[PDB]
RNA sequence: CCCAUAGUAGGCCUAAAAGCAGCCACCAAUUAAGAAAGCGUUCAAGCUCAACACCUCCCAAACAUAUA
RNA sequence: UAUCUACUUUAUUCCUCCCUGUACGAAAGGACAAGAGAAAUAAGGCCUACUUCACAAAGCGCCUUCUAAAUGAUAUCAUCUCAACUUAAUACCCACACCCAAGAACAGGGUU
């Protein structure tokens, strides 16, 4: 047999001890190393602008809606000067602490949108929403003073 | 540096306490005390010697053969002092050297009995087809010792 | 734990909540494995350890509620799965040929009938490779393959 | 795991070929979904992806634990 | 012209028919299984007939032939699980001499 076959050739047996007594061996540490110890801005400057911007606050579930449903509730809101946000709570949960809202810590977890304002037109907004039997409306906060659902049938009345 | 006791937290061997130098060594003065006052009062019976005579390790008692397998050049009927003796044991105590026993404490004689050759015995090669075919013949002298006595003296 | 109590009445009671004891060994440890000096130092034997980390019913917690290592989370549910077949978690059921070191499922081994030639044996497994690292206390190492 | 509107059925060629028969630009709206990366239809309409909102008959027997 | 080794009594299938021209499909179509039949082969016997024949042996003749589910963790959904749990050989044989359905010899059966 040549020096260059097609199949791997057999070595020689010293050829083979030679091989086998000098393989690599890695170093073992004493202790494994695993078991040892711009939009973002964007987001705080915008929503930190409609923290100061709006008198009035409110938000609810907006998840449970089609993509043309939340295209007239956003033509029906469009007819206020109302506003609603999708932005992450990941980012509003620093939000809430930097605009020293302690009551409103316990509010802002899962699918949420805005609902910032300045004219109360959220008496015609539940009209609207009293039609479709969901999306209930979550808790606001006028002007450093929470409202409840309760206190939206009264401040909204 | 705690590890719960789980099969393989310990090592499985028990853990002996290997005892301290200082009451060892008295109770190992003890014991050879004990030893020797056997070996000075005659307690024993009959001792066995292992004896390194010649080239190999005989165990030995008094009045008992020897075949050695080289001629030791001497008369028959001459006493000899085996010196090596690295094991001597009784009924109720052994002692044994490192690697050899002192001169003064154990004595072990024999005399030699004849000195004869083997049988005949046979050394043949062959190699086949190599027409290759030796023979010999060859006898190694030999001599007998009678092993007579094992003195045993209290030097501990 | 807590539990799901129900009767037609659904409701959770937070029920008697365990702890782990007040003083590991080795703190900044990552897993509780790695916490209290035990990285080598189980097998598929004790299951005072093995047990800490099964659902009643005899399955695996998951590793985000144990927070143990990959590699230990791996090691425990093969040791969990080498246990319940030497049948040293009686009591883990949903409600006979003795084993122990069972790697593959019996009911899934086909039988050999072929062993090769001295030098192509095909052998049998025994115990897991996961195991590897274990403190032996012999000079050989565990014989893997018989 | 989700989750998908709108300038628009992008222009030209093409019976029409619309993100998906081909060329070229590949900008833009909300907070954000590519003038489109795979199914799919003559063409469409419908399905996923990125991104948004939660994140001849086998062949030693055997054996994983005691200090090299 | 056989010296040695080895050896010399270890039930399938086709067609018909029925179930049924139902199940299944929606019409065309069209089951299984199990059953009855008739055949054929193989295996094991047997001679009442038939046939070669005739105190018998035969065949062309007859007889017999018995991995898949649920549940479910790793990975709280799911998941057939090299995850765990649960569930889906009898028969046969067995104590001199003369004749023999026994037999090469030996052996065996019978001899009231
Ligand atoms: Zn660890």
């Amino acid at each position: 047999s040549k020096a260059v076959t097609r199949h791997r050739r057999v070595m020689h047996f010293q050829r083979q001890k030679l091989m086998a007594v000098t393989e690599y061996i890695p170093p073992k540490p004493a202790i494994h190393p695993s078991c040892l110890p711009g939009l973002i801005r964007l987001l705080r400057r915008e929503i930190a602008a409609v923290f100061q911007d709006n008198r009035m606050i409110a938000v609810c579930q907006n998840v449970a809606l089609s993509a043309e449903d939340k295209l007239l509730m956003r033509h029906q809101l469009r007819k206020h000067k109302i506003l609603m946000k999708v932005f992450p709570n990941q980012v509003l949960k620093p939000f809430l602490e930097d605009s020293k809202y302690q009551n409103l810590l316990p509010l802002f977890v899962g699918h949420n949108m805005l609902l910032v304002s300045e004219e109360p037109k959220v008496k015609e907004m539940v009209r609207i929403l009293r039609t479709v039997p969901f999306l209930p409306l979550l808790g606001g906060c006028i002007d450093d003073t929470i409202l409840s659902r309760q206190g939206f049938i009264n401040y909204s009345k | 540096g705690y590890v719960p006791k789980t099969s393989l937290s310990s090592p499985p061997w028990p853990e002996v306490v290997l005892p301290d130098p200082v009451e060892e060594t008295r109770h190992h003065a003890e014991v050879v005390k004990k030893v020797n006052e056997m070996i000075v009062t005659g307690q024993y019976g009959r001792l066995f010697a292992v004896v390194h005579f010649a080239s190999r390790q005989w165990k030995v008692t008094s009045e008992d053969l020897i075949l050695i397998g080289n001629e030791l050049d001497l008369a028959c009927g001459e006493r000899i002092r085996l010196e090596k003796v690295l094991l001597v044991g009784a009924d109720n105590f052994t002692l044994l050297g490192k690697p050899l026993l002192g001169k003064d404490l154990v004595r072990v004689e024999a005399t030699v009995i004849e000195k004869t050759e083997s049988w005949p015995r046979i050394i043949m090669r062959f190699r086949k087809r190599k027409n290759f075919k030796k023979k010999r013949i060859v006898t190694t002298p030999q001599t007998v010792l009678r092993i007579n006595s094992i003195e045993i003296a209290p030097c501990l | 734990f807590r539990e799901v109590v129900e009767t037609t009445i659904i409701e959770g009671r937070i029920t008697a909540t365990p702890k782990e004891s007040p003083n590991p060994p080795n703190p900044s440890g990552q897993c509780p494995i790695c916490r209290w000096n035990l990285k080598h130092k189980y097998n598929y034997d004790d299951v005072l350890l093995l047990s800490q980390f099964i659902r009643p019913h005899g399955g695996m917690l998951p590793r985000k509620i144990t927070g143990l290592c990959q590699e230990e989370h791996r090691k425990i549910e093969e040791c969990v799965k080498m246990a319940h077949r030497a049948g040293l978690l009686p009591n883990h059921r949903p409600r006979q040929l003795n084993r122990y070191l069972t790697r593959w499922a019996p009911g899934s081994v086909k039988p050999i009938y072929k062993k090769g030639p001295r030098w192509n044996r095909v052998r049998m497994p025994v115990g897991s490779p996961l195991l590897r690292d274990n403190v032996c206390y012999s000079r050989t190492p565990w014989k893997l393959y018989h």
